[PDB]
RNA sequence: UGACUGCUCCCUAGCAUGCUACUACCG
RNA sequence: GCGGUAGUAGCAUGCUAGGGAGCAG
């Protein structure tokens, strides 16, 4: 309140009123004593209440504009993230088969589900029991798609490493059966 | 994180936060260590921050607790009360409160370095728990300051016996290798198993305490663990047993030692003992007595 | 008046996700809002049905009793319980079943 | 009464069962979770009490990871 | 209440105009000392109702911290307190099955896999030392878990398979004695 | 790891209205 | 004697936001 334009009104007639009060004052002069300090005070009320709402108002975008920076800064950063996804998801297309699909296409637009199916070099199979183990991935290799792969390791639900010789008839109970075969492209 | 002030024997939940080990300090070591001690900053269940966006007034000082979080001075909505009032800070425990008569203990020996004779001689006057803490302080400050030296590397690897190593520029480097250095090793990205190496010998010759294979750019520096608070005292008061009921004593007794058994009666009657002894003064052949 | 099947009033204040009230005294609101559905049992012909919901306004008040005697034997706290009391009475309950709707 | 008091303790043996990383044996994790979802639909206090033997004997058969004697000892089964 | 500064105001006016209408006064006098009661009594319930709301403000955000201070000394004590959980209520429970595999697996006749519950059922523990053997098993019966089985096989440590004739408080010191005890379920 | 909607109880901060006393100028 | 105007404190209502929790499909 120390430099509010009205203070200087209101302290001299505080002044006035309040310091001269042991001297004798008259019925006269006891208005000036009375109505000077009065309508000074109204007014440094008036100019209290509009510099606490002006106050207020200002720390209300100096709120308001951290978060736009925030946002900004965020903004930044996942626009950065999505690109260097989008970036190394792409050096990994062996664009020998897959330049060779495409081209063989009517006008270059194929269906997405023979992608993986044509053009990948890893397959992974998911096998519940050991019935569907000797119909689908007996020996070290097997035919799948029209194409011809070679196992090259066969972990477990544990992720533990099992050999194609623990895998019995009757040590089947003896294994964490989701068994996972990874196998490459032969040829 | 309700600990203790055992500056005090006061339980609290407070603790200095600019300081060595952050120890629990009540309402009454807490209010003086920060006025005179320039450790503006508590740490409690939640620290004594502000809490409004962009803030960088961090200082317990005259921080009101409104509208459940610590604001701020400058920029005010204060409608609140200080958090420093009334000989006391505020936190849990406000009416359970002792009080110090030390008051200069953090004063002159969290802003030391934990070296002069003063410090020593005041510690060694103190009460037992006030020394244990005196002694992890004393712990922490050396693992405190254990990640405020040099890192050894190589880069480059040489025919062996001839290596050589840099370790800093610039910077005020003697150790007189007591423990010696086993880092772990880089090799592109990850962590790679190297051994432990002794530098003794040093272009620079290099000795060998067990066969290793060096890798390019294996880095070296020492991690060290912090000492975890105990709860039991060093020295114990003494009490004379009862008898030396309760043991099982032998029907045969050594004669090439001619004061065995009068020791043995003593200890049986005797509580705590302490002794100066050299090397070679019971150490060598008394246990295996007591043993047999 | 709508009521709900006791066993699932009962089985949600015994079986929950640990700190929400495996320890009454952090959470009361939970009960509060387990009893208004719990209120209209009280009406029902099966007595056994009906005590559902004084079994929920007597825990209520006893993990009162408790916090506003945890926080004076530990910490010399006095809490008031001027505008608590409202929870262990069957009349902040049966507004919620009546018309001229409030709040 | 007591099969609501059967139906309670194998709600905290399959979190004991379940904070020592028993988790990790998906042979034996799989037994677990069917012996304390078969004991919550019982209907008996003979065929509820017969399937926590064999949920319990999973924790006795862990060694180390449970101090028995300590916890016998703690105010409790002596 | 008291010992608020702002006390020294409705005391020395309330007692003022208070006996004041004893020795009396013109009714000039008795509106000036009103109109300084009034003046200086806002600045009571003012101060007394500030505070009216700061002591029990303060009353709660330290109790919000007696709940997050409780609620983390809850959570870093889990394991220590559900295995005490479980054993008092093991206890209570009284059952026979339940009380004879805690006892023995106290002892240390504990199992090496699941309890099972069909009629092959095999088992195996591993008996400590010969009074365990004794109390326990007598001739090819052995009682576990409330139930009857048969000894079909006894193993010393490496693989030395024990004939229950040579088992006997006297040959037994001669032994690996942790054993490892094969049964089967009985009927 | 934790979807989309709807209802509802409790606590805190801000805005406007509604009966009063206090101020002060103005009638 | 009364009315209007501008601040200040105090008690309830509705609405707009944030936070925690409960139920239903
Ligand atoms: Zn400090
Ligand atoms: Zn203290
Ligand atoms: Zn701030």
């Amino acid at each position: 309140f120390s430099s509010l334009p009205s203070y200087a009104a209101f302290a001299t007639a505080q002044e006035a009123y309040e310091q001269a009060v042991a001297n004798g004052d008259s019925e006269v002069v006891l208005k000036k004593l009375k109505k000077s300090l009065n309508v000074a005070k109204s007014e440094f009320d008036r100019d209290a209440a509009m510099q606490r709402k002006l106050e207020k108002m200002a720390d209300q975008a100096m709120t308001q504009m951290y978060k736009q920076a925030r946002s900004e800064d965020k903004r930044a950063k996942v626009t950065s993230a999505m690109q260097t996804m989008l970036f190394t998801m792409l050096r990994k297309l062996d664009n020998d088969a897959l330049n060779n699909i495409i081209n063989n296409a009517r006008d270059g637009c194929v269906p997405l589900n023979i992608i993986p199916l044509t053009t990948a070099a890893k397959l992974m199979v998911v096998i519940p029991d050991y019935n569907t183990y000797k119909n689908t991935c007996d020996g070290t290799t097997f035919t799948y798609a029209s194409a011809l792969w070679e196992i090259q390791q066969v972990v477990d639900a544990d992720s533990k490493i099992v050999q194609l010789s623990e895998i019995s008839m009757d040590n089947s109970p003896n294994l964490a059966w989701p068994l996972i075969v990874t196998a490459l492209r032969a040829n | 994180a309700v600990g203790a002030c055992v500056l005090c024997n006061s339980q609290t939940s407070l603790r200095c936060g600019a300081c060595i080990r952050r120890p629990f300090l009540c309402c009454k070591c807490c209010y003086d260590h920060v006025i005179s001690t320039s450790h503006k900053l508590v740490l409690s269940v939640n620290p004594y921050v502000c809490n409004a966006p962009g803030c960088d007034v961090t200082d317990v000082t005259q921080l009101y607790l409104g509208g459940m979080s610590y604001y701020c001075k400058s920029h005010k909505p204060p409608i609140s009360f200080p958090l420093c009032a009334n000989g006391q800070v505020f936190g849990l425990y406000k009416n359970t409160c002792v009080g110090s008569d030390n008051v200069t203990d953090f004063n002159a020996i969290a802003t030391c370095d934990w070296t002069n004779a003063g410090d020593y001689i005041l510690a060694n006057t103190c009460t037992e728990r006030l020394k244990l803490f005196a002694a992890e302080t004393l712990k922490a400050t050396e693992e405190t300051f254990k990640l405020s030296y040099g890192i050894a590397t190589v880069r480059e690897v040489l025919s062996d016996r001839e290596l050589h190593l840099s370790w800093e520029v610039g910077k005020p480097p003697p150790l007189n290798r007591n423990y010696v250095f086993t880092g772990y090793r880089v090799t592109k990205n990850s962590k790679v198993q190297i051994g432990e190496y002794t530098f003794e010998k040093g272009a620079v010759v290099y000795r060998g305490t067990t066969t290793y294979k060096l890798n390019v750019g294996d880095y070296f520096v020492l991690t060290s663990h912090t000492v975890m608070p105990l709860s039991a005292p060093t020295l114990v008061p003494q009490e004379h047993y009862v008898r030396i009921t309760g043991l099982y004593p032998t029907l045969n007794i050594s004669d090439e030692f001619s004061s065995n058994v009068a020791n043995y009666q003593k200890v049986g009657m005797q509580k705590y003992s302490t002794l100066q002894g050299p090397p070679g003064t019971g150490k060598s052949h008394f246990a295996i007595g007591l043993a047999l | 008046l709508p009521y709900p099947d006791p066993s699932r009033i009962l089985g949600a204040g015994c079986f929950v996700d640990d700190i929400v009230k495996t320890d009454g005294t952090l959470m009361i609101e939970r009960f509060v809002s387990l009893a208004i559905d719990a209120y209209p049992l009280t009406k029902h012909p099966n007595q056994e049905y009906a005590d559902v919901f004084h079994l929920y306004l007597q825990y209520i008040r006893k993990l009162h009793d408790e916090l506003t005697g945890h926080m004076l034997d530990m910490y010399s706290v006095m809490l008031t319980n001027d505008n608590t009391s409202r929870y262990w009475e069957p009349e902040f309950y049966e507004a919620m079943y009546t018309p001229h709707t409030v709040l | 009464s007591k099969m609501s008091d059967v139906k309670c303790t194998s709600v905290v043996l399959l979190s004991v069962l379940q904070q020592l990383r028993v988790e990790s044996s998906s042979k034996l994790w799989a037994q677990c979770v069917q012996l304390h979802n078969d004991i919550l639909l019982a209907k008996d206090t003979t065929e509820a009490f017969e399937k926590m033997v064999s949920l319990l004997s999973v924790l006795l058969s862990m060694q180390g990871a449970v101090d028995i004697n300590k916890l016998c000892e703690e105010m409790l089964d002596n």
